[PDB]
């Protein structure tokens, strides 16, 4: 990896410099940039999985986990993708949830 | 097994192979956990999930499987030496 696990990103643009699709650890301020980058992109997102920061370590909770499956004409569909996609981490937020992987299409 | 988008581009991404998750299951479960999913967690149908799930493989290497809809629900990434499991996991 191109990236620190023991790190909790809080920069969206590093997600996209350092490759961090499905893996980089990202603060609920950066996931929400990393959203909008993808909306900008054209990019699919797949995936959100929420969990907590231990300083250091990432615990991922499954009842937290996003998916949107993309169907095949998706391109109209993006921003419907990336309105639920945001809404799900504010909700996450008010949950007490503190880092999030995203996946991506790409 | 039901693999779906996201776990498939998750896979090359957190070291997980086709053979390597097809050997973890075959290997037999080594504990249990549970798929609770709210609907607004999975569009565009929204139907959400309240069921057991199996775990399978080790700390750090294991994959977890929804007992009813035979749905791979978490992977877990085998590039992060520090990877924290799930606490619904509950081994043996």
């Amino acid at each position: 990896k191109l990236f620190e696990h023991t790190v909790l990103y809080d920069s969206g643009d590093a997600f996209f410099e350092l490759k961090g699709n499905a893996s980089m650890k990202l603060s609920p301020k950066a996931a929400i940039e990393v959203c909008n980058e993808a909306a900008k992109k054209g990019l699919w997102i797949l995936g959100i999985d929420g969990g907590h920061w231990l300083n250091p370590g990432f615990r991922i909770d499954s009842s937290a986990s996003w998916t949107y499956d993309m169907p095949e004409e998706y391109k109209s569909k993006i921003p419907e993708n990336n309105r639920l996609a945001i809404e799900n981490i504010k909700d996450d937020i008010e949950n007490g949830y503190t880092a999030f992987i995203i996946t991506l299409k790409m | 097994l039901k693999i779906d988008q996201k776990i498939r581009g998750q896979m090359p991404e957190r070291g997980w192979t086709e053979d390597d998750i097809k050997n973890t299951v075959s290997n037999g479960a080594t504990g249990t956990s549970f798929d609770k999913r709210s609907p607004k967690k999975t569009p565009p149908d929204y139907l959400g999930r309240n069921d057991p799930a199996t775990v399978y493989g080790s700390p750090g290497k294991y994959v977890v499987v929804n007992d009813r809809t035979g749905e791979v629900t978490q992977i877990s990434d085998k590039t992060d030496p520090g990877w924290v499991d799930d606490s619904r996991i509950q081994w043996g």
